[PDB]
């Protein structure tokens, strides 16, 4: 489950970080980014809590 | 006013903890610090020259230079790119009283040396200054170490002054360079010389900085008292990893701080022929906005640099990308629409607008990815007897969908008895004309615009980008760029056999795990830089430093 | 391994790779930072 | 900013790392001021993040960029009826220019195969051209002070 | 140096910048108070803690 949670966008505008660094430039990519590794850091706290 | 003045190759040594500064400008007292900057990395192999022996040295990203002298031979310097006349360069001198910096364009001497003998002579510096657009003066038993950066047109000048008295050697120990200058000078720099002040011996070493991650502790005062180097050792990456300067003994399972990708490659398709943007962009006459002109665009260069001497947008808005990275992408798909509609309704051509051109004429989808571009077209399209050849639609009875088209003349019923043409009281016709005369306010001139709208998928790419292809390096740790698909890994020949259409291939975690090299069709796969399963057996650091590594 | 008639009965019915060979769905999660330690 | 009321009007105010109702309660510790003259389409150009000519070889401001833009039309003073030929611009440039850095240099631009060494022929270009402003011109090639 | 922070990155002293005096910063906030109650069915009063 821990690896099939990383093709979830959390709200981004895709799942993969290489085509948000690859079509916008950094100041429009934060914004992404930050609901990518919000979204990723949830999974692992619940494995380790369960 | 210059003269011209058997060498040996330059000896080597090591910088072992030498050479920290101040990364920014931020204020942290008892802290310890995880930072990724550009540093000098510990044990680093320093160029240890001197006789005078005066080579032109590479600037890369920034300079430590340490100097150790006992009678002020070192001077100052001068940074440039071609240091001869038809490029700015920066001179900074110490003429034994004041601090001279000059951002000029001079023509410097082979040779430079400033002079003693004992007042002063001998400035044979430069032959000529023209223009000078920033000027700032202020009226072995020592240590001189600085480094120099230059950054978004700031350069920046870290500096330290200690006594030592150990003689032929760099000394080996620990310094924190404080903040010495930040001159806004805004040049491009790639080289850089010293000048020696003659007598009619003293020493210096170079090292170069590169991208590093540093663990600094910051003292009460502020002042960095210890750094740790976490790609050293694997005791140093242990250390990284806790966020601690000790250890106590255990088996620390440990992170990747030690391989960093180099080099960058780019592998795009042959295509050489340009874009028609000349015939889609002056194209004597354009389309009404209610019949709006389709075109595909195939085999292409997109260049827009052809543009610049031409036409001058008004409006030039992209949706699902960002203007700073088309050169680098290859599109699959692109279409163009053409028309030409009045100055005060180029607001309405957005995803989500209303009115008459978004209702009725031309209608953009929400989930749109493309740009839209605009510009003034007086001096074509406006005549003197009025230019009535472009219409437009005014009534409809119920509004368009996206990229939807109506040509349709029937006659409009807004009443309630049937009109069957004959055009009454209460029928109209539903196309009206538009009328651009050479005086009318900026509000109703005519506007030529183009929508063009791309996308990016599994597939072949027809136009593409003006980004020179490189070539292919193969087993080592790079940054890649395949039809404007980037990454970081190594490359490695593999057998997945692709589709004939197919172009890059996942896997279940949806990372890329395969590319097609487009030049020569030859499938290759892609494995992290990383190995995460390396652990760290050692005692206590407090009793000794050795490690042993599983 | 010097273990008994039951021993053997018992391990065969619970149902439990170098890098060379990831070179599946382990080598997925190796690839992603998930280690199985012994 | 109040004793500029009754003289002049900008056509443009953005301020970027700060809110622009929140400027009369701070104060700064270091302030630069940039000054030049551009034509009215081309102030759009004056952005973090944007492209164009203006930006890709004259004048560029980085992602994180904290501070203001103002811009206000000069027709009146910089238009002349005999044209007024005295603000040049680059056009060539081998590559895009770094956030806040300058290039004065006035060499030839070989765009085609073949060495130039000065001699602009076929394919060499001399890289500045000159802006100019006759006060009948359109809106969109009008003159426009930008200060940053 | 104008002010000066602690371990929780919350601003702890400041700098008067018209006379040059150090002061500092406590919150305005008492965090340990307890209210002994018996049931308010029962009674009004209480006790402070
Ligand atoms: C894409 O181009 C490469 C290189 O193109 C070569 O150089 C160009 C300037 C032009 O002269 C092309 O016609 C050349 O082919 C091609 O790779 C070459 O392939 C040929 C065999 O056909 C081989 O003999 C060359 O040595 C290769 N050159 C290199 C540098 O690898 C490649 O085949 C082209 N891709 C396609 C569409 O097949
Ligand atoms: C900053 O100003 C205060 C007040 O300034 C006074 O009033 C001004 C209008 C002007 O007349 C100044 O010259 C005055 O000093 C200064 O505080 C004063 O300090 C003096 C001693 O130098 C003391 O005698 C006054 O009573 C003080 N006044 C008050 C109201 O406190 C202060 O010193 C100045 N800060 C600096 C830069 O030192
Ligand atoms: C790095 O350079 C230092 C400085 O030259 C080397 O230190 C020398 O070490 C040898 C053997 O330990 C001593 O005999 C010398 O006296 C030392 N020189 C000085 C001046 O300290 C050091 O060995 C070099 N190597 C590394 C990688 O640490
Ligand atoms: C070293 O520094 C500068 C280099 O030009 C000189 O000092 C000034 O030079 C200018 C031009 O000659 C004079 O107008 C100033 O009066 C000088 N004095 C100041 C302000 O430093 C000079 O060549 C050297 N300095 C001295 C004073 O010897
Ligand atoms: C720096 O000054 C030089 C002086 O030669 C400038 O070159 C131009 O030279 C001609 C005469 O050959 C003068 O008519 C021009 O007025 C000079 N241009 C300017 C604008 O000064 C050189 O161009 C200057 N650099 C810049 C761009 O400011
Ligand atoms: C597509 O065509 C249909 C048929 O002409 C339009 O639907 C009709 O709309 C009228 C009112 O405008 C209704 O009285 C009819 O009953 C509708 N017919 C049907 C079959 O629904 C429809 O408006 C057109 N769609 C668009 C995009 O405008
Ligand atoms: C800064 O200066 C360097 C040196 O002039 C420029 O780098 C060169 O770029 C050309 C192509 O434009 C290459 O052929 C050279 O090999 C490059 N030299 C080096 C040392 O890289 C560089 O373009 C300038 N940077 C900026 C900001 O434009
Ligand atoms: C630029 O194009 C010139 C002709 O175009 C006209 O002048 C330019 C400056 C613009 O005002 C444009 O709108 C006009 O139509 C050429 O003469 C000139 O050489 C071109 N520059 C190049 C390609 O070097
Ligand atoms: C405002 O400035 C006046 C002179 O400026 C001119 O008139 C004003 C209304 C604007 O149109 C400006 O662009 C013109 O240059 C002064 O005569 C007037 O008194 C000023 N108002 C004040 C300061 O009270
Ligand atoms: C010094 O050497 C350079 C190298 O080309 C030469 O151009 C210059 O004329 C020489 N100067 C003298 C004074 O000989
Ligand atoms: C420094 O360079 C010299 C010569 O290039 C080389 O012999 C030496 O091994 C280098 N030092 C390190 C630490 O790589
Ligand atoms: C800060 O510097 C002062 C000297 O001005 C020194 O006395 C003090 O000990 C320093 N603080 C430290 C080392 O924490
Ligand atoms: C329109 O563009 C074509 C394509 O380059 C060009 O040949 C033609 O001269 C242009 N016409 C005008 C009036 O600029
Ligand atoms: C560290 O080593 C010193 C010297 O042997 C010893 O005095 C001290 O007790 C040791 N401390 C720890 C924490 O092991
Ligand atoms: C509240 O007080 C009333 C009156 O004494 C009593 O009748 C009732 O049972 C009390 N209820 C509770 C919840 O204590």
């Amino acid at each position: 489950t821990l690896v099939k949670q990383l093709s979830s966008n959390f709200g981004a505008i895709s799942s993969v970080l290489n085509d948000i660094l690859s079509r916008l430039d950094p100041p429009e990519a934060e914004v992404q980014i930050d609901r990518l590794i919000t979204g990723r850091l949830q999974s692992l706290q619940t494995y380790v809590t369960q | 006013q210059c003269v011209n003045l058997t060498q040996l190759p330059p000896a080597y040594t090591n910088s072992s903890t030498r050479g920290v500064y101040y990364p920014d400008k931020v204020f942290r007292s008892s802290v310890l610090h995880l930072t990724q900057d550009l540093f000098l990395p510990f044990f680093s192999n320093v160029t240890w020259f001197h006789r005078f022996d005066n080579p032109v040295l590479p600037f890369n990203d920034g300079v430590y230079f340490a100097s150790t002298e006992k009678s002020n031979i070192i001077r100052g310097w001068i940074f440039g790119t071609t240091l001869d006349s038809k490029t700015q360069s920066l001179l900074i001198v110490n003429n034994a009283t004041n601090v001279v910096i000059k951002v000029c364009e001079f023509q410097f001497c082979n040779d430079p040396f400033l002079g003693v003998y004992w007042m002063e002579s001998e400035f044979r510096v430069y032959s000529s200054a023209n223009n000078c657009t920033f000027e700032y003066v202020s009226q072995f038993k020592n240590l001189r170490e600085f480094v120099f950066k230059n950054i978004d047109g700031y350069f920046k000048i870290y500096s330290k002054h200690t006594p030592i008295n150990l003689v032929r050697d760099l000394p080996p120990g620990f310094s924190a360079l404080e903040p010495l200058v930040d001159l806004p000078i805004g040049i491009n720099i790639t080289r850089f010389q010293t000048l020696l002040a003659l007598h009619r011996a003293a020493a210096y070493y170079v090292g170069y900085l590169q991208p590093r991650t540093f663990l600094l502790k910051y003292n009460e005062n502020g002042t960095i008292t210890d750094a740790v180097d976490c790609a050293l050792d694997p005791l140093s990456e242990t250390k990284c990893t806790l966020k601690s300067f000790t250890v106590e003994k255990g088996i620390y399972q440990t992170s990747n701080f030690r391989v960093q990708p180099t080099d960058s490659i780019v592998r795009f398709p042959n295509i050489t022929n340009l874009c028609p943007f000349g015939e889609v962009f002056n194209a004597t006459t354009f389309a009404s906005v209610y019949a709006w002109n389709r075109k595909r665009i195939s085999n292409c260069v997109a260049d827009y640099s052809v543009l610049y001497n031409s036409t001058s947008f008004s409006t030039f808005k992209c949706y699902g990308v960002s203007p700073t990275k088309l050169n680098d992408l290859c599109f699959t798909n692109v279409y163009a629409d053409s028309f030409v509609i009045t100055g005060d309704e180029v607001r309405q051509i957005a995803p989500g607008q209303t009115g008459k051109i978004a209702d009725y004429n031309y209608k953009l989808p929400d989930d749109f990815t493309g740009c839209v571009i605009a510009w003034n077209s007086k001096h074509i399209d406006a005549k003197e007897g009025g230019n009535f050849n472009y219409l437009y639609r005014l009534f409809r009875k119920a509004n368009l969908k996206p990229f939807e088209r109506d040509i349709s003349t029937e006659i409009y019923q807004a009443g309630s008895k049937p009109c069957n043409g004959q055009t009454g009281l209460n029928c109209y016709y539903p196309l009206y004309r538009y009328g651009f005369y050479p005086t009318d306010g900026v509000g109703h001139q005519p506007y030529r615009v183009v929508v063009l709208s791309f996308e990016l998928l599994n597939a072949p790419a027809t136009v593409c980008g003006p980004k020179k292809s490189t070539n292919l390096v193969k087993n080592k740790c790079v940054n890649f760029n395949f039809n404007g698909l980037t990454g970081t890994g190594v490359l490695t020949e593999s057998n997945k056999k692709f589709l004939p259409f197919q172009q890059f291939g996942r896997d279940i975690a949806d990372t890329t795990d395969a590319v097609r090299d487009p030049q020569t069709l030859e499938i290759l796969d892609i494995t992290p830089c990383s190995f995460g399963g390396v652990s760290v057996i050692t005692p206590g650091t407090n009793t000794s430093n050795q490690v042993a590594v599983l | 391994s010097k273990r008994s008639f039951i021993e053997d009965l018992l391990f065969n019915k619970v149902t439990l790779k170098q890098y060379g060979d990831c070179l599946d769905l382990i080598c997925a999660q190796k690839f992603n930072g998930l280690t199985v330690l012994p």
